[PDB]
């Protein structure tokens, strides 16, 4: 459920840990 | 976002170094283009990822690249859709989630993490096991 918005969450780590 | 938008949101010598960096035969993997991306700034799921590779395929030219981190903005992106997302596997209102509980959300649904991306991204917030999930939101979207 929420997917969308996990997605987007889960986007956001590969980002800061880039 | 178009082009246009976005080389007022990123600096365009950057767009064009960070391409040089990565680029073969003029082209960039989409892989390294997200790499990029993220290096800029932006925050690209496998939606953004799938929707220009059946456009391109998977090795962009540099207009194409372009058109990808144009594709990468995501203006709506903000806190509270990220707390209710977890707020939904907190049933008890604590306002808390263990490390554990996180892991296994991030590693489970969605665009997956490994579970040592996702216990990195964890330690990295906090050393103690119990985690104040609205918190970790702020931070992660600073």
């Amino acid at each position: 459920k929420n997917i969308p918005s996990l997605l987007r969450l889960q986007a956001h780590l590969r980002k800061k840990m880039v | 976002a178009d082009i246009q938008q976005l080389e007022e949101k990123v600096d365009e010598s950057d767009v064009r170094i960070y391409f040089n960096e990565k680029s073969s035969g003029g082209k960039i993997s989409i892989d390294n283009a997200s790499y990029n991306a993220r290096k800029l700034g932006l925050a690209p799921s496998s939606i953004d990822e799938k929707k220009i590779k059946e456009l391109y395929g998977d090795n962009l030219t540099y207009e194409q690249y372009l058109e990808y981190l144009s594709i990468c903005v995501h203006d709506k992106d903000n806190v509270e859709e990220l707390i209710k997302m977890f707020a939904h596997f907190d049933n008890n209102c604590t306002g808390y989630l263990t490390k554990s509980q996180m892991k296994n959300i991030l590693t489970t649904w969605g665009d997956a993490l490994t579970d040592q991306e996702a216990i990195d991204a964890l330690n990295a917030f906090s050393s103690e096991d119990n985690i104040d999930y609205k918190l970790f939101c702020e931070d992660i979207l600073q």
